[PDB]
């Protein structure tokens, strides 16, 4: 009776017949990875020395909210 | 906490599958009244129907999208013992391309191969035959050839490919049975492609599963070295298929067994990255599960 | 005087500091002492200690919230590699300090 699917934005589509929620079914999208985009945009990969690149990436990681990621750059 | 925004499908019968395409902005719904509908996203923030037609002469069970590289392509299987491929031509013109008519009883599942080895398509059959198609000319979608065929000696009810994109995992497929036989014969099987014999061969069989299977789903790899499989027989189960160093031999292990549903589990799905797993039982609720760096899976949400 | 052969130096021993109130405070001072003593190995390991103990990566309560820093290949494995290196070098001056700092961090 049912069907499920995910999405790139964490949206869940659920359809099930109106005998468990009998000749029709109802569905809804549940608006349940934002850091990925900003991490991709703000990073630096060339055009600077190694130390400057690591420092910039560490600053970006720290500003985004993940510190365990930020300290790895500084350690490197 | 998700917000459940409902949309009116206006389908004249049940709904059997929903699928997002590649970008999360279009979905396709298959129903039991021989219709396939397409919904697109607006900047306002709501889904509106942009295409609908009459597909088959039976009951459409599944609809799946293809990779955007090959175009906007859809596939569908039905109770009229066929399988079709459609393309959108620019307004909303959806045109039929082929009709895979080789089956004899019915077609239960249809899935596109991962888009790193061509435009390949695998269809199941209630008689127990899994057939793999191919299109050597990527751009003519009217020329499909039959490359392999597998007989599993049991009713077939599900299918799922291996998305692992590395040059260390020979492509493999998983099929699930639904036979309510009195004997406790295994109902999930795995086949893998051998490079030198140009033939699919049985790799391993999940003996511990002796209950009817309703859904099979692999987990996206994204850099792991082993594989993860989810089965929804009567409780959600997660397996592990770590190989041995150099068919191939896998050491299967059981990682989860969740009877939280107190009913029969119908369908499952994986998030985008093999971190969260969804489920759907007869109680009418969706449930999400996740790991905790000790490989101790636990619930992480209940949605009605 | 055979102090040229020993693995431990008294001059470094005089200038050390160990404050439980502020762990991060003591490591920079020890790094400066190592810099003014003539050992670049100590400056590197004390720099790693500074960047390895910041309060932002303190452990949490529920294991499901996030993986602890200790399981990272830089917390408990870098430390355990340096400890083994210094034991092989047989230097009980850096061993005691590193153990004390990382333990008092708890």
């Amino acid at each position: 009776p049912e069907g499920l699917c995910y999405g790139l934005f964490g949206d869940l589509a659920f359809a099930a017949k109106e005998s468990l929620v009998l000749a029709s079914s109802a569905l809804s999208v549940f608006e349940t990875m934002r850091w990925f985009v900003d991490t991709a945009e703000r990073y630096a990969l060339a055009g600077r020395p190694l130390a400057e690149l690591c420092d910039h990436n560490a600053k970006v990681a720290r500003e985004l909210g993940r510190n365990q990621v930020a300290q790895t750059w500084t350690m490197l | 906490m998700f917000v459940a925004r409902s949309i009116a499908a206006d389908h004249k019968d049940l709904i059997h599958d929903v699928s997002f395409d590649f970008h999360g902005r279009r979905m396709a719904t298959c129903s039991s009244d021989q219709s396939v509908k397409v919904w697109d996203k607006s900047e306002s923030g709501d889904w509106h129907c942009t295409a609908s037609w009459k597909t088959h002469s039976g009951s459409v069970w599944r609809v799946t999208w293809a990779h955007p590289e090959f175009g906007q392509v859809l596939a569908s299987c039905s109770f009229d013992r066929t399988a079709a491929v459609w393309e959108e031509i620019v307004q909303s013109h959806w045109v039929k391309r082929t009709t895979l008519v080789d089956s004899r009883t019915s077609v239960t599942d249809v899935k596109f191969a991962p888009k790193h080895m061509g435009l390949m398509l695998a269809t199941c059959s209630a008689d127990g035959i899994v057939r793999i198609y191919e299109a050597p000319d990527v751009m003519n979608l009217s020329q499909w050839s039959l490359q392999h065929e597998i007989s599993c000696k049991l009713s077939c009810s599900c299918i799922s490919w291996n998305p692992s994109s590395s040059r260390a995992h020979s492509p493999m497929i998983a099929v699930g049975s639904d036979d309510s036989s009195p004997n406790a014969m295994a109902k999930v099987q795995i086949f893998e492609y051998n490079e030198n014999t140009r033939k699919y061969a049985k790799a391993e069989t999940l003996m511990t599963v002796t209950d009817p299977v309703h859904d099979i789903a692999f987990a996206p790899n994204l850099g792991r070295s082993f594989h993860i499989l989810a089965i929804a027989t009567k409780d959600v189960r997660i397996f592990t298929l770590k190989p041995v160093r150099k068919p191939t031999k896998f050491e299967i292990h059981i990682v989860a067994q969740f009877d939280n549903h107190n009913s029969q589990v119908w369908r499952v799905s994986w998030n985008i990255t093999g971190t969260v797993l969804a489920s759907s039982g007869d109680d009418g609720c969706v449930r999400l599960w996740k790991a905790n760096y000790m490989d101790n899976w636990k619930c992480t949400g209940i949605l009605k | 005087d055979i102090a040229c052969l020993l693995p431990v130096h008294k001059s470094l021993g005089e200038l050390y500091i160990l404050n439980v109130n502020d762990i991060q405070e003591t490591c920079q001072k020890n790094a400066a002492s190592a810099l003014l003593v003539g050992r670049k190995d100590l400056v590197q390991v004390w720099s790693l200690a500074t960047v390895a103990t910041d309060l932002c990566l303190g452990p949490k309560s529920d294991p499901d919230l996030e993986t602890p820093w200790a399981r990272h290949p830089f917390g408990r494995q870098l430390l355990e590699s340096l400890l083994a290196h210094y034991c092989r070098l047989r230097d009980v001056q850096t061993l005691a300090m590193l153990c004390s700092v990382f333990e008092a961090q708890s």
